[PDB]
Order: structure tokens, then sequence, then C-alpha cells
RNA sequence: AACAGGUGCCAGGCCAACAAGAAUCCGAUCCGUGUAUUCCGUAC
RNA sequence: UGAUAUAAUUAUCGUACAAGCACUCAGCUAGUUAUUGAGAGACACUCACGAGCCCAAAA
RNA sequence: CCUUUUAAUUGAUUAUGCUGACUUUAGUCCCGAUAAACUACAGUUCUGCUUAAACUGAGGAGUCAAGUAGGUACAAACCGUACAAGGAUUAAUU
RNA sequence: AUCAUUGUGUUAUGGUUCUAUCGCAAACCAUUGAGA
RNA sequence: ACAGGAUCAAAUCUUCCUUGAGCGACUCGACAGGCAAAAAAAAAAAAAAA
RNA sequence: UUGCGUACAUUCCUUAAUAUCUGGAACGAUAGAUUAUGAUUAGGUAGUGGAAAAAAAAAAAAAAAAAAA
RNA sequence: GGACUCCUUAACUUAAACUGAGGAGUCAAGUAGGUACAAACCGUACAAGGAUUAAUUAUGUCCAA
RNA sequence: AUUAACAUAACAACAU
RNA sequence: GAGUCUAGCUUCAGUUGUUAUCUGAUUGGUAUUGCAUGCCCUGAGUACGUAAGGAAAAGGAAAGGUUAACCGCUAUUUAAACAAAAAA
RNA sequence: CGGCGGCUGUUGACGGUCCAAAGGUAGGAAAAUCCUUGUCGGGUAAUUAUCGUCGUGCGUGAAAGUUGGUCCGACUCUUCACAUGUCGUUUAU
RNA sequence: ACACAGUCGGUACGAAGUCGAAACAAGGUAGUUGAUGG
RNA sequence: AUAUAACGGUCGUAAGGUACGCCGGGGAUAACAGGUCAGAUAAUAUUGGGAGUUCUAAUCCUCGGAUUGUAUCAGCACCUCCAUGUCGGCUCAUUACUCCCUUGUUAUUGAACAAGAUUCAGUUAGGAACGAUAGUUCACCGUCAGAUGUAAUACGUGAGCUGGGUGUCUGGAGACAGUUUGUUCCCUAUCUAC
RNA sequence: ACCGGUGGUUUGUUAGUAUUUAUGUCAUCAACAUGUCAAUGAAAUAUCAAUAACGAUGAAAA
RNA sequence: GAUGAUUGUAUAUUAGCGGCUAAAUGUCAAUCAAACAUGCGAAUUUUAGGUUUUCCAUGAAAUCUAUUUGGAAGAAGAGGCUUGAAAAAA
RNA sequence: UUUUUUUUUUUUUUUUUUUUUUUUUUUU
RNA sequence: UUUUUUU
RNA sequence: UUUUUUUUUUUUUU
RNA sequence: UUUUUUUUUUUUUUU
């Protein structure tokens, strides 16, 4: 090429909202559908930047419609997954998670590098507020209020800047015109928690950080290490 | 159509520089700037190449020890 | 035509079982069958 | 900056010119020969002997 | 060196000439119908086609080509592969 | 002696044909050996 | 620029002359912005604070 | 009325002339040193004629040559 | 077994750069000059060769000159 | 080891 | 030296065509028209003409046709279907 | 086994004369042939295109194969019907 | 480079000083000036 | 003693076609396109005669000559050289003429009005719809009445398209239609002389 | 003077020389592919030492 | 087209002065009105291409007869060239 | 919500709309 | 640096 | 000679 | 009346 044609042709051309994909629409939709399930099952995927900016559109809608907990919404959620494992995870680990998160459960990170074999850009599509995340996420709900109160109590500048905002949240005592002293008073029960229903055993489980541990040892690799397979097989040339 | 005559050396010479500038302004310059941005972030580590590749690292080396103040190495312990 | 071979490249007198000078001077490195002078063997 | 100037080659009455070949370079490539011919008003060199000259094949 | 001779076939920008090299056109033209995933505590991705049974007493119902084309370390190398009696009664040994 | 600057001049590098004999009688001449 | 100059000398608020046309007008002097990310029919939209 | 511009000198200097007639049937001579006021001269296709060159090979003539060494 | 022009003249549409004759120049085989732009017209004391010099020719003398 | 065509580089320039 | 807005020049066709004298206190002294198809209306059944017959000055309007612009309405085609509660 | 015609007189059965082996038969006929608009009728707002017909305008011509009832059709043409971006005149995915 | 990419021709140092400028003349002193009633 | 009368003499009484056309060298397809030529012929004006017959010039027909020009026909060379009845249509266009309609109120008129005819003038302004038969185009035919509707440019236009006969090509240079940050933001640019 | 053995000359310093095979075609048939048996050097029985530099042999080298 | 002048197959025959041909000048080893290979049978051309260093002297024609006379001068003959001059004082 | 004519609007200005270029700088 | 128009 | 002047005219003969 | 013509390459007609 010439590198000038690109510029000459692009004059007075509108941008496309939805990025084109190789194949018929029926194929494209299938592709995106399957990639959504694969993204749900992993927690981070490595994809090209254009594609990473495209899959995030449905990545948000899936979680947005999964939290309604309605027959109608359930249908739409059903209409966007394939495998049962993704359904299970979405309905048992992600829904409880984003209980207090209004929106924006995903992000895109650019790698600023080119593929060796393709010379193409690369990016990561990782969920927000997940173990081993690239960067930490901000608090929401009562956590946010506590953060804000901390900020306020830290220094004068924070107090001044958050003065207006604090009023709405109720962190300012109207009876004395000062920041609330006790912040735990604004604690409320969240949806994620378990409502109240109202031993000397040797087989008792042991507390541990993600899931408990059994009092017995089982000779078994992790879930991700008990099923091996060759990634790729060479194809001999036929001269 | 078909060419009527042969192109002179001068024309070719001109074309060379034209093309070089064209390419430099649009490919090379963009690539350089994109490359240089990655420095801030840790190097890239590939899982596939783990069989032979060196362990991961974060810290970057200094190519110019002449302008490198502060300690360079630590004394051995007793 | 002493082109009869070889020896670091042009040898009658050096190797080649039988004749005849490690001959003298000159030589960029650099051996040097080369220039100049001269002796000898020959029914080769 | 001033003045001045119609690539080359063959044919043709015609520099004929909007006809034929050639991007460039390297190697090869087109008047060869009188034991048998010759001075003839469009062009004919020189040696020996002399009313005498040459001598063929064996050798 | 000079002088006499030479049957050398002895003389080149050109026969779209024969045998070769290297420029221009020219970073121009050319790219075959369908992919994806391999994770931070379980699982079955989508699509096209539809003769994929290997003792059951019966040699899988045939011919031809390959002058040996589905063996082998992400090898176009080296090294191997054709058993009409099926050798492992190998139901044992350790 | 017009480089205004994309030109020219010098020099250098690169490209570039590819020849080391393994041979030499049946003819002629000289000499020598046994027997007529 | 009321900046300079003359006069027995101007209503508050310069009688009159000079500045070639007060550098075409205004304004700036740490002034001005090519490329990258992101966005992007022309065009517009980001205060600084890794 | 009297004017003026303009293309071409073998004036000067250096070469050449081969089908019997350019002086020259001259001079010189041991293989010719090119004539100074010397006459005609020297555009050329086709055809014809004269002359000088083409670094090479062969040949049984590569030291009787000043000065210097 | 010839192209342009001058005089005479055959043919044709007193046509055409045609077709064909009688006798002079030029080109062909001629340089440079003039005629605005491409052989043929005018002139030439017409191109062996070299230099920074003088001349009545076609013909010119408001500017390009 | 090797000529030309062809390919790249270095130096040289000012009345501009 | 730099930012903005601009003077001059340039632009489809084409031209050089404009102002003597000067209301005496009396309601004041040229003015954005270059240009042009057809049919209908006022002027008008008037000018003209025995009769039949039947104009112009000016303006106003309904079709057809060309150029340019745009998405308020209609027609064709087509896409989207997601965050008001700080009890969330 | 090549082929088969002149003058002249009353639309003209008929009469004169020349020539020859014989002197186009019937049918078809504006034609796989003349002519790229022969008269009239059917279709259309227009038909010289095409069917029917007349048999003169030129002419073809019988086991040289002529004519053709019925049946038949990858053979020309007329004409009817449905849908239709062929179209005035071009759009969207 | 306008050029079939050529040819001819092609730039005239000092005062950029100054304690000079004297054996012309005049002179508003400027190292000034020389003719002319249309 | 015949022939050579093709009589400078071999006639030996020995002819035609090829649309099946290969090879060699030349530029001519059976109207000889273009350029040149200007016979016929076209434009303006003029004269003779005949219409309008009261009247030679409101207006019309025809003849001779002169100037300008060459649309068309014939002829066609020594010049030129592509492929055809020496184009039919589609797309896209440029130029000239007082050019079909719109202008010159008001004297050229056999012009009462209306509707009409010939000629001339600008600073060159706005406009002009279709169909059937395919007999290469002309007289005429039917509809909206857009209201009597000519030439040149290689048939204008075939490396833009094509059709029932009176080949192919991926755009190197000109032109035309779009587009171009800059003094710097690729590299380099090293006085004077003790 | 046959016949055996040895040596020299000419042909021939002036003339030239080919034996193996990759590729075309059904066949006939056609055909000069790719420097040398070869690092270089007279001699490798001179190619030593190695870590940069300086060092060794050789006429010449890293 | 597909119940028939259906399709398909091992190995075979017809050879250029030829054979094949439900007859086209259609086909016989992917341009056959007469195939391909070889040739010391060593291929012919009034057409046409090419033809290699300099200097000097001299210097044409496109006209005629003949060839049943042509055309883009073919062949043969004739014609056309070096003959002369041009150096002087009572 | 977008595009388009099959819809709608104009048929005026030409010293107008618009624009890449401040020029007393005669040898950068 | 124009000429001519008898008596 | 007078802006008289789309094909219409006046004055003066310069 | 004359000098000024195809001077028809351009300007100019300066008489």
């Amino acid at each position: 090429g010439w590198s000038k044609v690109v510029n000459f042709l692009n004059k007075g051309v509108q941008r496309r909202p939805h990025r084109r994909l190789p194949g018929q629409p029926h194929h494209q939709w299938n592709m995106l559908k399957t990639q959504l399930d694969q993204l749900v099952r992993s927690d981070r995927l490595e994809l090209t930047l254009p594609r990473a900016h495209e899959l995030q559109q449905y990545a948000e809608e899936l979680v947005h419609f999964a939290k309604q907990n309605t027959p109608e919404s359930s249908l739409i959620v059903e209409s966007m997954i394939f495998t049962p494992a993704a359904r299970r995870k979405l309905f048992h680990e992600l829904c409880p998670l984003y209980a207090n998160r209004p929106f924006f459960y995903t992000r895109v990170v650019n790698q600023h590098r080119l593929r060796m074999r393709d010379a193409a850009p690369m990016a990561y599509l990782e969920f927000v507020d997940r173990p081993g995340e690239i960067r930490p996420a901000r608090p929401v709900g009562f956590e946010r209020k506590q953060a804000i109160w901390e900020e306020m109590q830290a220094t004068r500048r924070g107090r001044r800047q958050w003065w207006n905002h604090a009023k709405k949240l109720g962190l300012i005592d109207e009876e004395t015109g000062d920041v609330i002293s006790d912040i735990n008073a604004l604690r409320r029960p969240s949806a994620a928690e378990w409502e109240e229903s109202d031993s000397p055993s040797p087989y008792k489980m042991v507390a541990a950080p993600k899931r408990a541990l059994e009092p017995f040892f089982v000779d078994l690799p992790p879930p991700t290490e008990r099923y091996r397979k060759q990634r790729y097989v060479f194809k001999r040339f036929r001269p | 159509a078909v060419p009527k005559g042969k192109r002179s050396k001068h024309k070719c010479k001109q074309r060379q520089l034209i093309y070089f500038f064209d390419q430099f302004d649009g490919v090379f310059k963009r690539r350089r700037e994109s490359f240089y941005r990655s420095f801030y972030n840790p190097p890239y580590f590939s899982k596939q190449t783990e069989q032979t590749s060196l362990p991961p690292s974060v810290l970057r080396p200094f190519r110019f020890p002449g302008f490198w103040p502060g300690r360079f190495a630590f004394k051995m312990a007793s």
C-alpha cells in the first residue's frame, strides 16, 4: 500500500457501533455466545483489542439481566449461555458478588504489544473484584460510605471537598453540624448474607480461606491438573 | 496500458525517499512509541515457553552505569 | 632446437648406481635454474 | 543569467517522418581461394633471359 | 627494439541475430468455501456430512495405481515397516 | 569555474568467463642373442 | 500614550501643534503544538494533580 | 540632397597533391630537411584510385658508439 | 525510363501536388545567410584547417534586433 | 581468482 | 517571534452608461426593477370594426419541467429493547 | 443419362405465317424463389410486420418429387393470460 | 534548467584610508563648487 | 519444301477455378474513406424575363455574371493507410449562425382589430414531451399540442457499452475530477587561531 | 637377411582428446547441465598459544 | 437421451502414392486440402535484412535500341571520365 | 433510530458566497 | 527637414 | 452641436 | 496631394 489511501478514503465516514466479524450473522452470534460462556468460565481472557472491546458489550448485559431474579429475565439469561457450568457459576458466585454493584462489572486492559506471528494488538478482558485481579476495585455501598468518612476525618481538604456529598449520605450530624462519630451505626444487612432460620466429632472440617478443608488427605491433583492432553500435534510435510 | 519508456535513475532515487518518509510517518514512528510505553509495566511472560524461558521478573536493568548513582552491589555477609 | 624428467620459476656440469664448478659479482623484502665474467666434460 | 541548436541508421524524387530494428553490457559473427585465368580505347604492379623462353611425372 | 614474411580469415552502435548477465515497468498484481477454548476448587463449545463393529463354525464382497504417500524428538534428515500356521496354552512369571 | 539541494569528480567494496593432463605406434633407424 | 512642545493660558471634560498611516486591528512574550492513547461523517466534547 | 548596419581573404600562421603534361628533362645524392610575394588547388552520394596504421608470432645479426661507471 | 520552378504547349472542369513533351537553374550529391516555423526561391570572391579584422548583397534603418 | 553493464558507500565544492 | 478577524488581488456572462441653475420660515428635494416558454383572471367585452370578430401598459396563480438543499409530514427499507430507590 | 419458343390480327373460343424431336401438363403461386411497402378483409389509438384471398407483376414446376385430408413438433412468425426494477428512475440490509 | 539534457561567452583587489588635497580659481569652510536668462 | 502475321523470329494450336489458403514482399476491400481540387451545387447581392396585372423591387418563380464557402453528387492522382452496408443505437459533451418560441413602444407592408409574411440589430438571458411497424430514411399516418423544432467536432465519442450484414489488454508520462501541517518537532550540519 | 630383447626419431614442440549421468518424447529421435581427484600455501612433517591486548610460523593471514 | 443406431471394459486389426468416414475436407499422439523422425539426397529465391579502421585524389545517371515492356533502374549493348591550360620588362 | 425519492423548500446575491498569501525586504 | 495650385 | 438616439430627429456645413 | 506596405510573428502608428 501507500498509507495515504487510508486517510483519503476515511474522510467523511461514520464509525460502526458493532464491529464486523468473519462469517454470516448466524455464525457471528454463535461465536460471541460461545466466547461469553468461555469468559464466564475463565476469569480473564487474552484477546485482540478490537474483540475485547466488542465482547464487553454482552459481558455487562449478562450480569445486568442475571440479577433481576424474575421469570422474564431468567429467559433472557438462558438465551445467552450454553454450558451448565457457566450457568452455575453465574448464579452462584457472580450474582452474590455484585449485589451492591450498580453496573460496570468488567474492564479492558491494553498490553501495548504486538503478536509475534501476526503483529496484532493484545488485551485482557478480566472481571472486576475477583481474586488475582490486575488492579484493585473501589468499594460500593456501606464500604464506600466508610471510605468517605475516613477520608473526611483524615484531613481538612477532604472534609471540605466531601462536605456537600456527605449530607446526602447522612455522614454529617445535623443536630451539631459535624461529621458523624460512630460509622458502624449505618450498618445494614445485605442480600449476600444468609437470613437466620430461627461438636466432638473427629471428622470436623477445618476452616480455610476460600473453602474449608477435610480432615483427611486424598491423593488427587487439582481440578486443573488431573486431565492432560497434547496442546498441538505436528503435521509432517509431504514433499 | 503498457509503459512507453524506461524510468531514469533520478526518478527512482526520488521515489525511494518518498516511500521511506511515507512509511516512517505511519508505521515505524507509531510502533516505536507503542513499544516504549510497555517499559513501565512488567515484562511479558509466556506460559508456553516456560520449558526454556527464564523465571519472571519485574525490575528493569540500567544500561548506563555511568549515570547510575547510589549503591551498585551489597557486601557479602560473614 | 641440451623439452629428458625433477628439484619452489627458464639447469650440459645437482637428484637420477658411468664424464664435468657447493665457481665469482650483482639482487627490497625472498628462496631465487635470473644479469655480467670465466673454467671444464663431450664418439652423450 | 544572455545568445544559439530538429537522437542515429537504411531505402526513397523527397531533411522523406509519427514507416522498419534496437533497455544496457559481455563473448561469437558476413568478399575465403589461381600447380587451372588475365589487360581487350572506364583505367592493370614488377623481376630474369632474349629470337629465343619453360620443362612434365619418375629422381 | 628495427627490418622481411604470414591461407589470422585478421576491424562492429544496428541483421525483432546466437549464447549469458543485469535494470525499468515494480514493495504494483497474486492469498481457495467456518472457527474457538486449554481457567484462581466438579462437568458436555459451535457448525457441515452421516455405512463408524475388528472371532462368534464362513480370511472383513472385488480390481488398479503408489517402482512402498496416515511409523518416528512442532525433522522435507537418519533409522524402520509387507509373516495366509497368526507363534503370547502369557490363565503363567515377578 | 552554477555543487544553489536531488548533480558531477576521485577513490574504495561488491558482482564477474574459470585452462593443474592419468597420454604418446602398427612406421623408420641403431645395437644385441641363438641357429642357417 | 494626553506621551512631548509653544502661549499675558482652554467650562465641568486639552485653545492649538507634533506622532509620515502611534508597526493593517487587538492581544501575547514560560507565547505557540507536531506525534501517541482514547474518541471521531464536518465539527464539538477532558483544569491540574503516575 | 550628405549617410549607415551586412555573408564570404589561401593579407598573417600550419598541412596535403600517384590514371604518364605544374616549373621538375631542375638541384642534390651514402639511399632527399617541407620551395620565404609560386601558378592551379583542396563541398560531395554512386562508382574508381593512392597512401599511412592495426601493441602479436616466425628469422640461428640485441654491444666496433661520446661522457660516466 | 526524376521531384520543384521559368517560357512554350498537349489533356482535364483554361480545374488538381496529377498525365505526358521541347530547353536553362537548383536539389538530388550544398554548409553557414535572407524569406517567421521542414530540400527546390535570392545571394555567394560558396564549408583543408586555427585566431577578438577590413568589405555594398538579398536586403534593412520606431521597439523586441 | 576474474573486464563491462549493474548495486551501495566515503571524501572533495560557496560570487551565494 | 506567535494566535484571531481582516485590507488588496483573484471569481459564470459582460459594461463605463450618474450630480449646470439651486424651496427666502410656505410639512421638501431622482433611489435595491438588467430577465424573456405556454395557459387562466382584473383591466375588457373596452380601443378597433357594417357584422362576425376581438388588443396593450401592471399585477396576481394553478399545472408541467430543471438545479440545489433538507428529514418537520407521507411512502419503501431497516435497527435497537440495560443502571429513578444511599435498604438496592 | 442436358431439358422443353417467335411475329401478328379480332377480354379475344377463332383466323395468318416462321421454326422444332417436343414445343409447361396439372398443382402450388408476393414464394428457402420476384420484390427488402401489389389490391381487399380480420387485430390495435397507428400495422408496410403477419393470416385469409385474388391469380397480373416477375416467374417455379410432377417417383427430378408437385399438391395435401387427419395426426404429429426443441421450426419461423402473429396474437391472448399471471407475475415481474426490462423500464421513466432510481433506493435500504 | 524554458532546452534531445549541448556549445560560446561569463564577475576587474586597494580610499573599508584620512595628521589629505599646496603650488588653477572661487569659497555660504561643505576635502564644497565651474554649462545654461526660453 | 512447311511454321514462327505474338512477324528481335522456342508456339511445340498445351485451359479455368479456389469463400480450404500457406510463404515472400508491397499498403488498394467491388461509390477510390480523409486531405487537396470546386464541374454540378450552397450564401449574399445584382441584371433580363414571367407572376402579384392598378403596380418592375409588400411578396414569389426563373436566367447570366462576379465574390465567398463546400454541406451533398460525379470524378479521383504520386499523397495518406483502418479493416463494415465506408453506420444504426445508448452514455457523456464542446463550438458557430439574429438558429424553433420569448425583445426592438411607433411608419418595410395589398398593417382596420385578432391572427400573419420578408429583412436587420445585442452587453449572447431563460426554454423546447412520446409511441407502433424495423424497408439502412423520406412524403405521410395516431397522442400530450413542450406548439412549422439546422450544422461542425475522424459514425464527435469502441484500451465506455452494442446490434438479425445495403479479438484481447492489471494505466508508466499529458489532460481533466478529488487531496496536501510546517521555520522546527527522522538523521546530519565542529568558529576564530596565540 | 627371418625371429626374440633394449634404445632413439617421425608422426606431434606447428595438430589435438572421446569412456561415467541429471533432464525431453509412447516410440523413432535430440542434446557440450553443474570450475579441479583439491581450503590456501614451495613446504601443513609450519594450521602454535589463548580471555581482551601484546604474542608464534610463513614472502604474504584474523 | 435414459428398454435402445443404451452405455461401459481386458487383449486385438486397418499406416501416408495411405487408412477411417450414418460424408463435415471431420479424424489418425492437443492448428494435417495430405501426419511425425533422419538425411555428406550437404535447398531454391529478379522480393527482402545485414555487411566492421582513418586520410586523401577524381567524380555519375534516372537517357536510347532490343526483351509480345513491365516497375520499386532486372539482364545484354551503346552513351557519359584525366582535354586543356591560366604566371612577363623598352 | 438511520438512508432515499415517491415527500418538503428555494430559484436570490456576482464589488455576492468563499479562500491556501500583510507586500517600503533592491541580492535568506 | 512635407510638396503642389500657369499667366 | 444638444444623453436627441432599439429601425425615430433638430441645429450648423466644420 | 505625398511619406505608411501582405507591417498578415508581436507592440506601435508616436506624421
